[PDB]
């Protein structure tokens, strides 16, 4: 019937959409897990506070560059400055 | 005979398919269907520990089917419907 | 301890099937890059025992001209039958084995496998992307005020069509000067090379951005990263740079310029003119644009602000005098596209200026869709009406602070469909539902589908 | 909802067991034909697209396919590593 | 020649202007209009910022094209 055709119209529609979808995802999950057998997920923290590495934002000023120009080591946080009065040459 | 079907399908073929096969994807993608289906298939993946694609389609496909909502399913399925009262005789 | 199939390992004992197997892989790819739909429907997704198209997924025979459908078994009953083992899905390309029972997806050589020829050669002098670098993922410290350029840059580090260019080494192929100390380009390469690679051979991956860096200062100290600044400006300002250098590296009546920018980012608005009277006419001009600004006042949506943007306006202060009613007349404009680009990049006016002199931010929520129709704001119809145009979220920048005085923030999503942030130095997870809850200030968009 | 009886008569007149014919076939037409995208319409396209737009269709089905240069450690796309080994290494 | 300026609301406004004139010039104009001075003004075209000491004709700017007009948010 025109009923019949037509659901089997739909579901041949979805079943191929559906089985290219999950195809890929089989495909791109066992290459990432055969690549690199040791796989970690990227880190998620539900109280926002971890990084994807499952760390925390790092203490700057703790942090420092060493600035090719000049050769003196600058306080990251503290870099541009350093940029303005080492490029004004 | 069955071959009716296959012609059928043959001219609805070199006529209009692409605007149902689009008209669906851009429903699907926009209700937020894809990417349910996307979070499900991590979440079993994981659950499973396993990337076998038989095994994952097995429990996949039947919830997936029945995630398309009723007024996505009932449009297309409209749709359609209007395109084949054209081209068959009662 | 995942297994590989041992079909293929056996084909691939020997050297010349598997030299027929690539070749006809290559073959087939090609072959998909390069047919039109209707003879793809008819040849490809059409069941060779019941003739029915789209039977489930289509295979189509490794070993013979025979397609096979899923939903009954015919692709199943060609394996069963004559003995093939291996079929390709013509949906996307993929081998699959009939005896696993699974895809082969976790192979690089088939994966690459226009590249059998040479593969040896390429074994020998690269190596597949570190697991720590392989998505690019890594954070940008504030050197001082960068927060207006690194916002931009992440979305830039996951922009599929920058990544294609600066991976492809079209600058490093071609650049005439070949410093990255001048070169804003090389930089970029030298980024994507600390992000996705090593460097020959704790301060980790800040070279290229300290290059970038180096060169704002030289060009415009005071979008260097010293004071804070404006994005867009940062934006329109490093595209127009980018381009620049496009020009200059050309050995070389043609008033539309060829670069990367506006082969991605160019569009055009159409503006009509049209008589109140006759509502006919029209004096059309047409525009480029690279971005949209959008205003966002006494309004919660981002279709709403499109719809404000693309909505008509009477000139009061036009002069302007009809010729087919004959009469002064005070003329209707309206902004719609003409082209659309395939990168869309969005801003939203979240700002307003008071008598006093004085201005004040709006931190009014605009909701903004993960999927965006554009049919609505197209100019010109056909033999009518316009087609669904769609464009897929897959950027945002976010304002912290007050219109003089602030933070830009980050969020991007990569593959598998999950969003992470990018705050800095720091790069973490989030849903989607918290970053659709965000405050947008910009926000960019890749087609996806368009009918 | 209503029994079908038969194809209208038209449809064969003026368009029309196990198929002998071959997908390789396609190659002919294959190596004269531009490189086509699936659910973005080449019409459409033209009228509402730039003529020289690049395009990549559905951009974030997987991570970035590339290798890394053992010598100088360079990310390289993968239609970029042959010539980047002429030459560029 | 009339060219327009679309603001912060959306709303268009007109000026008159020549193809020589300074992008000054018409910020002053703006300044005119709405009252806010040219170093809050950021005046697009094309994709790019007009620059302070340039024409119009520089820029292949023409008649009833139509500029953009939008300020600064700063954050560092
Ligand atoms: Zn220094
Ligand atoms: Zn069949
Ligand atoms: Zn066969
Ligand atoms: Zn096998
Ligand atoms: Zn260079
Ligand atoms: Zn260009
Ligand atoms: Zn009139
Ligand atoms: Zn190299």
């Amino acid at each position: 019937t025109i009923d019949s055709i037509s659901n089997g119209i739909l579901n041949n529609l979805l079943t191929t959409l559906i089985q290219d979808i999950v195809a890929r995802e089989t495909t791109q999950q066992q290459l990432l897990k055969t690549r690199y057998p040791d796989l970690r997920s990227y880190y998620f923290d539900p109280n926002g506070s971890l990084d994807i590495n499952g760390l925390q934002k790092q203490q700057e000023s703790s942090q420092y560059i060493h600035c090719e120009n000049c050769g003196r080591d600058v306080s990251a946080n503290r870099l541009a400055a350093h940029l303005q009065r080492c490029l004004s040459r | 005979t069955a071959q009716l079907k296959s012609q059928i399908q043959q001219y609805l073929v070199e006529s209009n398919y692409e605007l149902i096969s689009n008209e669906l994807k851009a429903r699907l993608l926009q209700e937020g269907w894809v990417d349910k289906v996307k979070d499900l298939t991590k979440s079993e993946m994981n659950i499973n520990e396993s990337t076998n694609f038989t095994q994952i389609l097995s429990t996949v496909e039947p919830k997936a089917l029945e995630m398309v909502s009723d007024s996505t399913r009932e449009t297309v399925l409209k749709q359609i419907r209007e395109f084949l009262e054209e081209i068959v005789d009662t | 301890a995942m297994s590989i199939c041992p079909h293929i390992q056996q084909v691939f004992q020997n050297e010349k099937s598997k030299d027929g197997v690539l070749k006809t892989c290559n073959a087939a790819r090609y072959i998909l890059n390069h047919s039109v739909p209707k003879e793809k429907f008819l040849n490809t997704m059409k069941c060779g025992t019941c003739h029915e198209i789209n039977s489930g997924a289509t295979f189509m025979c490794l070993q013979c001209g025979f397609c096979g459908c899923w939903n009954h078994s015919h692709f199943l009953s060609h394996s069963k039958q004559i003995g093939h083992i291996f079929g390709i899905n013509s949906n996307n390309g993929l081998l699959f084995c009939f005896k696993c029972e699974d895809y082969i997806g976790n192979i690089d050589l088939i994966n690459d496998a226009i590249l059998a020829k040479y593969w040896d050669d390429v074994c020998t002098k690269t190596m597949v992307p570190s697991m720590e670098r392989r998505d690019g993922l890594s954070g940008l410290i504030n050197m001082g005020s960068t927060a207006f350029m690194s916002s931009i840059l992440q979305c830039l580090i996951h922009n599929p069509y920058f990544i294609r260019h600066s991976m492809s080494q079209i600058h490093s192929n071609n650049c005439k000067v070949r410093s990255p100390d001048k070169c804003f380009s090389c930089a970029l390469d030298k980024i994507v090379h600390e992000l996705y690679g090593a460097l020959n051979t704790s301060t980790n991956r800040q070279t290229g951005f300290i290059y970038l860096l180096t060169c704002a200062w030289k060009i415009n100290q005071n979008l260097a990263g010293y004071s804070q600044q404006d994005a867009h400006e940062f934006w329109q300002f490093i595209i127009n740079q980018i381009h620049q250098s496009y020009v200059l590296d050309l050995p070389n009546n043609n008033k539309q310029c060829e670069c990367i920018v506006h082969t991605v980012f160019e569009g055009s608005l159409e503006s009509s003119i049209v008589c109140p009277g006759c509502q006919n006419n029209s004096k059309t001009t047409i525009d480029p644009f690279l971005d949209l600004s959008l205003d966002i006042k006494d309004k919660k949506k981002l279709y709403e602000c499109l719809d404000s943007f693309h909505k008509k306006e009477q000139l009061k202060d036009f002069n302007y005098h009809c010729g087919e009613c004959n009469s002064t007349q005070d003329a209707i404009k309206q902004l719609g596209i003409h082209k659309l680009p395939s990168v869309l990049v969005l801003q939203l006016k979240r700002f307003e200026h008071l008598l006093n002199g004085s201005n004040r931010k709006l931190d009014d929520f605009i909701e903004f869709p993960t999927y965006l129709n554009m049919k609505n704001y197209c100019s010109t119809k056909e033999k009518g009406k316009v087609p669904d145009i769609i464009y897929e979220l897959i950027g945002i920048v976010s304002h912290k602070g007050t219109v003089n005085e602030g933070h830009y923030i980050a969020f991007c999503k990569i593959s598998g469909g999950q969003w992470f942030k990018f705050n800095d130095s720091m790069v973490s997870s989030i849903s989607q539902e918290e970053v659709l809850k965000e405050q947008a200030y910009l926000l960019f968009y890749t087609i996806r589908q368009v009918n | 909802d209503a029994e079908i009886k038969g194809i209208k008569p038209k449809v064969i007149e003026e368009y029309s067991g196990p198929s002998n014919d071959s997908w390789k076939s396609l190659m002919s037409s294959a190596k004269d034909t531009p490189l086509q995208y699936d659910h973005m319409n080449r019409e459409s396209l033209k009228k509402y697209f730039n003529p020289n737009a690049q395009l990549i269709e559905d951009p974030l089905d997987k991570p970035i396919q590339y290798r890394v240069c053992e010598k100088c450690g360079k990310p390289l796309a993968l239609t970029a590593i042959v010539d980047h080994l002429e030459n560029h290494c | 020649m009339q060219i327009f300026v679309k603001t912060l609301t959306g709303k268009t406004i007109t000026l008159e202007v020549e193809p020589s004139d300074t992008i000054e010039n018409v910020k002053a104009k703006i300044q005119d209009k709405e009252g806010i001075p040219p170093d809050q003004q950021r005046l697009i075209f094309a994709g790019k910022q007009l620059e302070d000491g340039r024409t119009l004709s520089d820029y292949n700017i023409q008649k009833e094209s139509t500029l953009h007009l939008v300020l600064r948010l700063r954050g560092g």
